[PDB]
């Protein structure tokens, strides 16, 4: 009697196992999704937003097309190693990796490098500043080729728009996480977390409205009732909850929303570093002699590879860390850690 | 810029630097305890990373004051 | 020096420990199931074959491999503080070595269980002209045993009363170093240990009726000298007078076995509070005391499985 | 304005910076003890978060003083 | 006055910042011992929170001094 | 009617009050740490712990008196 | 007259230096705990590198504010 | 007057603040050891109070120096 | 010729405090690395990588100093 | 005859303040060890009092330099 | 126009002094751990000397910045 | 006139105060270990007092520099 | 007219003060270890006194710098 | 001469003082560990003296920078 009985309901699912069940286009991010614990078997699977945003934020992080070409070369090396079907062995790292994880890493690197080359075309930056020699970006100071949407060197026309883009992306992610938490609370019929998410969304909206009214621009008439309704919704949800999730919690959520500008900060820092290194190398090569360009370009490539090996790990980690700190924690994702799907092995 | 712009930039720089100093001073002990908890067990890493990232509102307020000083200048 | 660099390895060692259900499953075995469970344990790497003395030597080597490294790799005030954790075994080794030197037996006749100093120094200290010269041979920079031997060495050359005063001055020097250290937890832990040792000595001197002022020590916080005299006399109401202190369940118990059991339980409860300071050194001492309690319990389970003790015979040994 | 506005900005910046420094100095030992209690037990997260967020009132007062300085600016 | 108001604001801000620094320096060890006592038992949370809030009088006096400086601004 | 000395006097009074509060908090750190350790040990010497904690307030009172003297002679 | 660009660069340099000081103060305890974890076992090197890289955002924001001041310079 | 009175008051305030800082720095360890002795024995309060009040001579000398500065002012 | 020295003074303070933070990290870094080397010789490369990880602050300080020198 | 009395007063104030800071820095560990010895033995109070009073030479030299400054004032 | 070479020299001196302070802060724990390891065994004294000499790049970069300032001077 | 004389007094006061601070910071742990040795035995107060008085030469040299400043002004 | 003498005196004073501060910071731990060695035994008093007096070379170099500043004065 | 000579002298003095501060901070724990090793064994006294004298490279570089500043003065 193969009794295929149904699973439990939204309550009382504790010893029930957990599985990914994601699309095959998003199957490669499973290791990064399962680096943390498991959901509550009725919690929102956030693995799709990882491939939706971590590539989009990571392309905004690193906008060097020469680094994208070096990543393509390293991915071709890893692809040849995986095609050789040998285990990835690193003795000083003590890292033994199967071919499936290496292939998922290669697929994630390709999906990252596509949008990375797209944003590097948007930033107009190839291996630092190769446009100092041949002006592939078109600037009004020196028109060499077609115009760049972002010159990525000066910030007088770029910093406000970049901060606005980062703030809009972070606010959209925070609103999506609060909406997912409220929807999961409505699904689980636990009105405490639902009222908490609704009040957090209303308080964040009122805080952003009052900030843009007072510390922002003029015309404080349209958003005045908006800020009043946001503060009133915050107080009404505080009365409906009485859980003392105070203004400290609202300020922590507001800081988690406002922390998205670190992506633009790290992108501008890496761009300034690569542009300064490439400009110093091109100056000391061409303008100083125009014949030590071989040795000068070799030292410049060595310094660029050293700076890449020094900073690219943190530059790639900061977006995934911000995603794990925002999209998980705004939607909870820290309750009971789930139960793992451990079937019969037949290890073979 | 005169005397107002340079002194405003000096105050914004002192604010941002000492805010980063205080944030790193909290984050030193926070990350030490979190790394000890992670080496103890790979099961409380989420709350450890949450408490680690909790020392960031000072840097956020410092960036806000820096933007306010850059706009007021 | 770094109270967290050693604490990382301490947390990694505390992650590798046996559960209470591993001891609960050891209540029903036949020493072959216990040998198989020991083969799966972390201590089983030193397990050579089968037998009670082989298991005892494997447990001793596992304790030396898991706890002995924490006396090494430390520097400065952190090294001086961590030196006052594994001090009882070296003190017993030096006490029985002085007893053998006053006895005249062979230097290979002693067992010399593992402490914190080099064994070649203990071999060279078997033959010495003066006890001050033996102390200078066994002199470490920060070990309090050498300074205690230098302090108590101005009584005679080698006496049994000299050994008793050496043990009393060793406990007093442990208390003085605890007073002279910047650690809010280990000082109170050593003070509670000294007070429990004084209560155990008052129990072990019951019926002697001699002068307890020579027998009592100094350094405790829960006991008094009048309370020490009332404990030397047959007054269990003074044992009932210990209200609010860590001797909570210890009241009206005349059995010295039950008294030492309650003392070990109170000591394990006090050391269980050592997880409060995750940045100091008290967590490492708590892990060391937990491994020591687990090793004593493993030796008790091994003796029970060897000589067929009942689970009721060991039920008073697994309360904590 | 002139010499007054930049000096008021420097004062507000020094206020916010030293306030964030003191808040991080409290939050270091606060988060250390909280992560130690979390590694002890996962059921004490509420009092740990309360003790962690209790010290932010000084940063709130420093931000209020900086906002009063900007309103004077 | 284009020099008096900025210097007075600098003094009030330095007062508030150093007062918050001292309050955080107290509250670090205060909250450490209080979180240790709360992890010990929940029956001693009231006196622990009282000892935690005991450092607030210096910050209150610094805020009163800053308000007096703003009234004299 | 001080123009530059009035700002300097307020700056000195603020520095006095701030460093006095810093010293009082530095004392009260170890004071409250030992007092909370004693209170968690036993609920018997809470009044003496409160007395030892409040003994440090004389420095803050003297700094406030210096600031009040500066505000009076302003 | 000519006392604007130098004061702005001085404030940006103070920002960058104090942010680097705070980042190193965090990274000291972070790398100490990570090196102790790696010496304990060679199994959590990436998790230790995550804790090592978690604190770079303060120096990143300091360099961003310095580049903003240079754009203002 | 001019400007010497304000600088004299600033120096007297620096004296009073740093003298209170040193007095509190002594009184921290003094009160910690005194509270440890008081929890050790109730027959040591009269000497712990003496050891605590012995450090007040620096604050008294700083108050005398500030009074001499104000009398010069 | 008045703010020309102020930018140099700020760049010097920047490079000095950046080296101060780098040495403050490198203190605990080299302490843990020397303790690991005293533990075993098999932990040399990971300790060297952890010690070299602190050079990013020095790199950023030297970059800011070069930016100030180009401004100089 | 300009900013001379105020500058000399600021220097004497910094002298007295840092001298009291050093006297308290010595007296912290001095009184801690003295209270530990007094709790150890009541017969050790005299040497502890001597070790406590030995640190007053810095305060004496600072008061002498401040009196020399006041005579110069 | 004067008042620039002395300011650049003061900045180079501040750079050299704070770089020496950071290098000494590193070399303190470096030489302490190296002396402890040499007291443990004389075999690994060369790796200890290499780890001690690894912090000299900060003083090297400080001397390079001072030489660049001297070339500017 | 009244601009050169007060700055020399300010520098002499800073020298004397920092010298007293260094002397007290030296004498703190020295007197702590000396009181520990005195509590260990009542026979080693002489070398303890010698090691205590050994830190006085720094304050003597600072007083000599201050006397040179007083001879200049 | 000019404050060159006061500026050179302030520079030599900061030099001597920070040099004595560093000498005392070395001498604190040096004399603590030497006092522990002396309380151990009187067998190595000469080498301990040599290691104690070894820190005076930095004070001698600072005194040479201060004498060179006085000769420039 | 003028004020630029005194400014360069003040910069060289601050350089020498902060370099001596860093050198003493390096020498403190290094000489403590060396004195502990000498109390352990007198055989490694030469290696202890080498580890003590290794930290003086910062002092040599600071003396070179001060001599360069004096030669530029």
């Amino acid at each position: 009697v193969y009794a295929f009985e149904p699973v439990d309901e939204h309550h009382e699912a504790d010893r029930i196992p957990v599985v990914l069940d994601n699309p095959p286009w998003a199957k490669p991010f499973e290791l990064l999704v399962s680096f943390l614990n498991t959901p509550k078997y009725g919690t929102f699977d956030p693995t799709p937003v990882v491939p939706v945003f971590f590539p989009f934020w990571f392309g905004m992080i690193v906008g060097d097309i020469g680094y994208a070409l070096l990543f393509y070369l390293v991915g071709r090396w890893l692809s040849g190693y995986v095609k050789r079907n040998e285990p990835l062995v690193i003795d000083l790292f003590a890292l033994k990796l199967k071919p499936q994880v290496i292939g998922k890493l290669v697929h994630i690197l390709n999906w990252m490098v596509f949008w990375t080359v797209v944003w590097g075309v948007i930033y107009g930056e190839f291996f630092g500043t190769f446009l100092e020699h041949l002006g592939v970006f078109g600037t009004p100071e020196h028109p060499g080729l077609i115009p760049i949407l972002i010159h990525r060197i000066d910030t007088a026309k770029t910093a406000n728009l970049l901060i606005l883009l980062s703030v809009a992306f972070g606010v959209v992610l925070v609103f999506f996480g609060l909406a997912l938490r409220a929807y999961l609370g409505l699904k689980h019929r636990h009105m405490a977390h639902f009222w908490e998410g609704v009040g957090y969304l209303g308080g964040l909206v009122g805080v952003l409205a009052l900030a843009a009214s007072y510390l922002g621009n003029l015309q404080a008439g349209w958003l005045q009732g908006l800020m009043y309704l946001g503060f009133g919704v915050f107080l009404l949800a505080v009365l409906m909850s009485r859980i003392w999730l105070m203004i400290p919690e609202i300020f922590t959520q507001a800081g988690h929303i406002l922390s998205h500008i670190r992506i633009y900060a790290v992108g501008a820092a890496g761009g300034i570093l690569a542009g300064l290194l490439t400009d110093v190398g091109f100056a000391l090569a061409e303008r100083l002699g125009l014949l030590g360009v071989l040795l000068g370009l070799l030292v410049a490539g060595v310094l660029h590879l050293l700076i890449l090996l020094l900073t690219t790990l943190g530059h790639m980690l900061q977006p995934i860390r911000l995603l794990w700190v925002e999209f998980f924690t705004k939607f909870g994702f820290y309750e009971e850690n789930g139960r793992p799907y451990r079937p019969f092995k037949s290890v073979r | 810029g005169g005397l107002d712009r340079g002194l405003i930039a000096v105050g914004m720089g002192l604010a941002v630097g000492l805010a980063a100093l205080g944030t790193g001073v909290a984050q030193a002990r926070i990350g030490a305890a979190g790394v000890g908890a992670i080496a103890e067990d790979r099961s409380n890493f989420g709350t450890a990373l949450i408490f680690l990232l909790l020392p960031e509102t000072l840097v956020i307020f410092g960036l806000l004051i820096a933007f306010i000083l850059n706009g007021r200048l | 020096d770094d109270f967290a660099y050693l604490n990382a390895r301490v947390r990694v060692r505390r992650g590798t420990l046996l559960k209470e259900s591993f001891f609960q499953e050891a209540l029903d075995l036949s020493f072959a199931d216990f040998l198989r469970l020991l083969s799966e344990t972390v201590y089983g790497g030193e397990l050579a074959g089968q037998g009670l003395p082989d298991v005892d030597r494997a447990v001793l080597r596992t304790q030396a491999k898991l706890v002995g490294d924490l006396p090494r790799l430390v520097t400065g005030e952190a090294r001086e503080a961590v030196r006052l954790l594994l001090l009882r075994n070296d003190l017993h080794n030096l006490q029985a070595l002085l007893r053998a030197k006053a006895t005249g037996r062979p230097f290979e006749e002693v067992l010399l269980l593992p402490g914190t100093l080099r064994e070649e120094v203990w071999r060279q200290a078997y033959e010495a002209q003066d006890p001050a010269g033996m102390a200078q041979v066994l002199a470490v920079p920060g070990h309090p045993l050498a300074r205690a031997l230098r302090a108590v060495l101005r009584e005679t050359q080698d006496l049994a009363r000299v050994e008793a005063l050496l043990a009393k001055r060793f406990f007093e020097d442990v208390a003085k170093a605890a007073k002279g250290l910047d650690q809010p937890a280990l000082r109170d832990y050593l003070a509670l240990e000294v007070d429990a040792e004084n209560l155990r000595t008052a129990f072990k001197l019951q019926g002697s009726g001699l002068a307890p002022d020579a027998f009592f020590l100094k350094g405790g916080r829960f006991v008094d000298r009048v309370r020490f005299a009332r404990l030397m006399e047959g007054d269990y109401a003074v044992l009932d007078e210990l209200s609010g202190t860590p001797f909570s369940g210890l009241s009206g118990v005349r059995d010295l076995k039950a008294l030492e059991r309650g003392l070990r339980c109170v000591l394990l409860k006090e050391a269980k509070k050592g997880v409060q300071d995750p940045l100091g050194v008290g967590l490492v001492l708590a892990y060391v005391k937990e491994r020591e309690w687990e090793a004593v319990r493993l030796r008790l389970l091994a003796r029970r499985a060897y000589f067929g003790l009942p689970r009721a015979q060991v039920e008073e040994e697994v309360v904590c």
